[PDB]
């Protein structure tokens, strides 16, 4: 029961914003909303409610699930009926304890909070002419619309030291060539992907498979 | 009175253009939903600067709470909206109000991370030491959550180094819970008492062996 | 005349101590010290001198030579006669400026400084009895003793929130089975070489190429 | 006076059982090298806790200078021996003595980020505003260098908080060189001068937008 795609998608926007109530959806067409939190007593899925509104329809609850993190915190989350996402309308999200304290509470738009999946199929090679590396991807699977994502591919050298360059990609650019590398040195490149402003939004994707590369010499 | 729910819609959907037609309509500025949440808890929410002055230009109330305690400055220094902040706090929000966790927004802020939203809270009077339910002051969130900065900048405002919550735990003890040695360093600084155990009976020093980080175990047994 | 092997080496050891004098060795006859610093006027190699003594032989001076690294800095590196290295005996090395103002001084001894390569051949399969996963791999490729390795595997789950679990391995162990992962969860599996005390020592190598896992579920 | 070559070996040897029969064969505790290093100078930079105890218990020169103008007290706060740091000063250890680059422990210890070591240096009377060659206090080192914890520490001993270097430029300028803008806010938190350029005429403001960090630039922007 447990959906390691989401699990997946769900550790990354964690690590990014701790502590935060973090939604997104993947196909528009749905959406989940979770939280962190350490694990504290007996307090399980029944000790939060997690209220829902959008347009004109009455306040709505969802189901909170529970399970623990591979740090060991516990993930509590609503996957919302798919008969409610609707994008392009404000949703106004509310997580209250039990006791009625506060714990969350968020407004957001379901086409503002895309997460695509990661950018495959990455390849590096050097041009014939000069030194230069060309990056080529493909967009990531299963998306519904190619043409208004935009990539950013990352440019390390060596561990521990990374992110010598991020690279922004124009929309629906499926390349990149890089011409300031220098030479006998061994990079490695991945690329990331996400909806492109205003009609959508969201977050960037978990970076592409990586790949290495050894720059020629007299660079 | 219809028009109350549409300004609390507008609002929340930063309609901009739709809220000054509602509010020169006669609609309430202070209209509730479900929650008594006021449209300048979803203005503050939201981050919208332009309806959070509209609305506070035409009474709304700064201090409104909704039933869970939550006013729009605790949504603004949740969110990070510094510029928010700083509007509600000029028409006299109440900077230490508590919500139903007791948390003020320099709890809130402070736990988030948003160092100059801390700033900004002490620099219009937030009781530095001021206490939640679990009577821990925005130094243990600070120190729980290692930000050293808004540590730095709570201690230089007259935070309690030594401050015990419910459990008798004091910012060194949640410091030293989480691997946080730099800031294990900065409460040592301060006047932190390495001798100094909980309910449960265990010091700083105990809770790092506990952890496993000996590293920092050895740390407050030299001074 | 850029050697990728080095410098590989060298930006890992960089980003882990700054600012620093780096020494290691690879095969413990050769010995190289290294350290980076912004790029400052027309500073080069002629502008630092460095000294090193070791044992009852004089105080000897060895050429320094300079490169630009991957980020923008400057990487200053001697690399000290293999007729010099000798390992068991304090080794006093010195870099002081051209005006003769102090920049390094340092005591090593070479047979504690040795930085291997990273570990190969890492594979992970899900025990045929129990889920645990058993990781396995090959030593540092070219490492002399390979009874005096020790290892260290890295356990992380999703991007961005890595090191979920650092495993000590055993000397001369090239085999690690893991029993606490929880079910239906991708991790992520790599390893590190380094000498064992006391009679060597160093610094921790490279991590190895990565190896994926998918757990299976009821855990 | 063969002997004193011998101690020197020993001494960054840490051969501790040699050290004490030269020692007590009239070995002098003050031999010097090429360098004029005393084995106190070894000592402190093997980190011999051992070795530096017995050299200073005869009489080592505690503030022996090499040729350098690096002191014993100077290598163990670079190499971050706070155990041998306690010693020296102990003994009488100069806290302000300067090598040729200007650099005072508190420089050297700021520079490469020895929280503990910064507080003990503080705490034994370092000059908190000490110039080095560069015309840098180590709130300056400790501002590029991103360490935060340092940063406050020195803060919080009376800092200057807009002290330029030979270029003019604050710690204000140097945390906006290197984009941390954490430090960035606990600098403006103590009194730090946006408007404030260097000889180049460049203020923080200016410094972030040539770096590309407009995200630092809108905070120095706001106050």
């Amino acid at each position: 029961s447990a959906d390691p795609k989401f699990e997946s998608k769900a550790a990354l926007l964690a690590a990014r914003g701790p502590e935060e109530l973090l939604c997104f959806t993947e196909r528009l067409e749905d959406l989940v909303c979770f939280w962190e939190e350490a694990a504290s007593a007996g307090v399980g899925p029944g000790q939060y409610s997690f209220s829902y509104q959008l347009e004109d329809e009455p306040w709505k609850l969802c189901r909170l699930h529970q399970a623990p993190t591979a740090r060991g915190a516990v993930r509590f989350w609503c996957s919302l009926p798919t008969a409610d996402t609707s994008s392009f309308v404000p949703l106004e999200l509310r997580v209250t304890a039990a006791s009625g304290a506060p714990r969350y509470h968020r407004v957001i738009h379901i086409n503002e909070v895309v997460l695509l999946d990661a950018p495959v199929g990455l390849v590096a090679r050097l041009a014939d002419e000069s030194g230069h590396v060309v990056l080529r991807w493909l967009p990531p699977p299963e998306t519904p619309m190619t043409s208004h994502i935009r990539y950013e591919v990352d440019v390390s050298a060596g561990q521990g030291a990374g992110s010598v360059q991020r690279v922004e990609i124009l929309e629906g650019r499926t390349e990149c060539v890089l011409s300031n590398l220098r030479g006998r040195t061994r990079y490695t490149f991945a690329v990331r992907a996400r909806m492109a402003e205003p009609s959508f939004g969201g977050f960037w994707s978990a970076w592409s498979e990586p790949v290495s590369l050894l720059t020629p010499s007299d660079l | 009175s219809d028009l109350g729910k549409k300004l609390l819609k507008a609002a929340r959907a930063g309609q901009d253009d739709e809220v000054r037609i509602l509010m020169a309509n006669g609609a309430d500025v202070n209209a509730t939903d479900i929650w008594d949440a006021t449209p300048l808890h979803l203005a503050a929410l939201i981050g919208h600067l332009e309806i959070v002055e509209v609305l506070l230009k035409n009474g709304a109330d700064v201090n409104a709470s909704d039933i869970t305690g939550t006013t729009p400055l605790h949504l603004a220094a949740t969110m990070g909206h510094k510029d928010i902040v700083k509007v509600l706090l000029e028409y006299g929000a109440d900077v230490n109000a508590y919500d139903l966790n007791g948390a003020t927004p320099l709890h809130l802020a402070a736990r988030m991370g948003h160092a100059k939203i801390v700033l900004l809270l002490l620099e219009q009077g937030a009781d530095v030491n001021a206490q939640d339910a679990a009577g821990m002051t925005p130094l243990h969130l600070a120190a729980a959550n290692g930000h050293a900065v808004i540590v730095a900048l709570l201690l230089m405002h007259g935070a309690d180094v030594n401050a015990k919550d419910a459990a008798g735990m004091t910012p060194l003890h949640l410091a030293a819970a989480n691997g946080h040695e730099e800031i294990v360093i900065l409460l040592l600084a301060m006047g932190a008492d390495v001798n100094a155990q909980d309910k449960f009976g265990k010091t700083a020093f105990d809770i790092s062996i506990d952890n496993g980080n000996e590293e920092l175990a050895k740390v407050l047994q030299d001074h």
